[PDB]
């Protein structure tokens, strides 16, 4: 089977700057009809792959002018003249010259935008969840850049360990930022042992850490 | 108006079978071959095979022979892929795709079907409001959401106001809890000025448990 090898594994580009991804086929890829069926696809998290380029150098209808494809033999290249926020995602090359048709392993393009501090929000548990015997407290860090952020839970000023989980979004296709949720989960008994619930956020965009807090039950 | 609409997420026990469907519309079904593509974490994107819709003729990627069986129903414009003797390793997103320009490219793709293979019990989610309050404001902006907790397996999909609200929505990737159940939140930022006139409802769908939950997120008086 033809092995498609992509290089680099990851790329981080400032908007307005060029991008270049390589594709190497383990053997030649000339179809029985004499054409080279080499395609490039872009896939965004949770979405289907979208067609960019076909037959090595042909750009698909509706695809921006900035994308171009080139190559011959066993070495192929996708080029973006000026990177834009909408270009984030994973780029895959694909050969359909020889059965079984095969894909490259993907190259992740990340957009190197300006620093953006997070907006911080805190949510006490709902009355419905409290009734069930559990308390989840959600801290939200919205639309920030870069990805690196430190969230610390403080309960009655005591630093917490082992009772929280965090999840980070993919980089946004419009503004190139990330969002992060950090959820502190306690039994109703443990939640009732303390009063002040706080999430302290550290990020490059902030001059000093930002604390968002509340007093349990007191509304 | 070309569309490929796949069947919903499925959860099956090891050894069982599953038949995934792909409803095609907006074109003459017999005009183009139907292809199936698997996307598994690690193995990546793999082309599984192609089906000739005119005669049901199939060409498989050798790796999937026996495992996958491709069929079609021209009368209903539906393509099917049946996976047999399911194992943990068969857990993946399966896409159907067509090419409308001979064999030049795959221009149309289905939304994908997640098939999870597990002996664990299917569990529907608990949906809790993340109410806007004085604690979830940022200079004219209010954040609100829904916490979708204790479900199995993936995926849950979240929409707001039946798909009418999409701007500023962040539906986080699921986390795996120590219990082996999943949890996620879906948040949205809106103007704090209109919390008294606008209605925000999250629509949580969990196809493996056949569950659909609509939760109205009410502003909190704190
Ligand atoms: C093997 N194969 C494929 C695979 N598709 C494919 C798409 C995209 C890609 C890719 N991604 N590069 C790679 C492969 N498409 C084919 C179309 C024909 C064909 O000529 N016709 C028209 C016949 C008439 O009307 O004269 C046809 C149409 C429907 C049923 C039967 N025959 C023959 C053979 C074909």
């Amino acid at each position: 089977d033809i092995v498609m090898t992509q290089t680099p594994l990851s790329l981080s580009v400032t908007p307005g700057q060029p991008a270049s991804i390589s594709c190497r086929s383990s053997q030649s890829i000339v179809h029985s009809d004499g054409n080279i069926y080499l395609e490039w696809y872009l896939q965004k998290p949770g979405q289907s792959p979208k067609l960019l380029i076909y037959k090595v150098s042909y750009r698909f209808s509706g695809v921006p002018d900035r994308f171009s494809g080139s190559g011959s033999g066993t070495d192929f290249t996708l080029k973006i003249s000026r990177v834009e926020a909408e270009d984030v995602g994973v780029y895959y090359c694909f050969q359909a010259s020889h059965v079984p048709y095969t894909f490259g392993q993907g190259t992740k393009l990340e957009i190197k935008r300006t620093v953006a501090a997070p907006s911080v929000f805190i949510f006490p548990p709902s009355d419905e969840q409290l009734k069930s015997g559990t308390a989840s407290v959600v801290c939200l860090l919205n639309n920030f850049y870069p990805r690196e952020a430190k969230v610390q839970w403080k309960v009655d000023n005591a630093l917490q360990s082992g009772n929280s989980q965090e999840s980070v979004t993919e980089q946004d296709s419009k503004d190139s930022t990330y969002s992060l949720s950090s959820t502190l989960t306690l039994s109703k008994a443990d939640y009732e042992k303390h009063k002040v619930y706080a999430c302290e956020v550290t990020h490059q965009g902030l001059s000093s850490p930002v604390t968002k807090s509340f007093n349990r039950g007191e509304c | 108006q070309v569309q490929l609409v796949q069947s919903g997420a499925e959860v099956k026990k090891p050894g069982a079978s599953v038949k995934v469907s792909c409803k095609a519309s907006g074109y003459t079904f017999t005009d183009y071959y139907m292809h199936w593509v698997r996307q598994a974490p690690g193995q990546g994107l793999e082309w599984m095979g192609e089906t000739n819709p005119r005669n049901g003729g199939t060409t498989y990627n050798e790796k999937f022979k026996g495992k996958a069986t491709m069929t079609r129903d021209t009368s209903t414009s539906t393509a099917y892929m049946e996976l047999s003797s399911l194992r943990s390793e068969d857990t993946a997103v399966y896409y159907c795709t067509i090419g409308t320009s001979g064999w030049d490219y795959f221009d149309y793709w289905g939304q994908g079907t997640l098939v999870t293979v597990s002996s664990a019990s299917t569990k529907g989610p608990s949906v809790f409001p993340l109410a806007p309050s004085s604690k979830s404001t940022s200079g004219g902006t209010a954040a609100l959401g829904c916490l979708v907790k204790d479900y199995f397996p993936e995926p849950v999909t979240v929409s707001w106001n039946s798909g009418a609200l999409t701007s500023g929505v962040h539906t986080f990737p699921a986390v795996l809890q120590s219990s082996g159940l999943y949890s996620l939140s879906s948040v949205v930022t809106v103007p704090s000025s209109s919390l008294g006139t606008q209605t925000y409802i999250c629509n949580v769908n969990h196809k493996p448990s056949n569950t659909k939950v609509d939760k109205k997120v009410e502003p909190k008086s704190c």
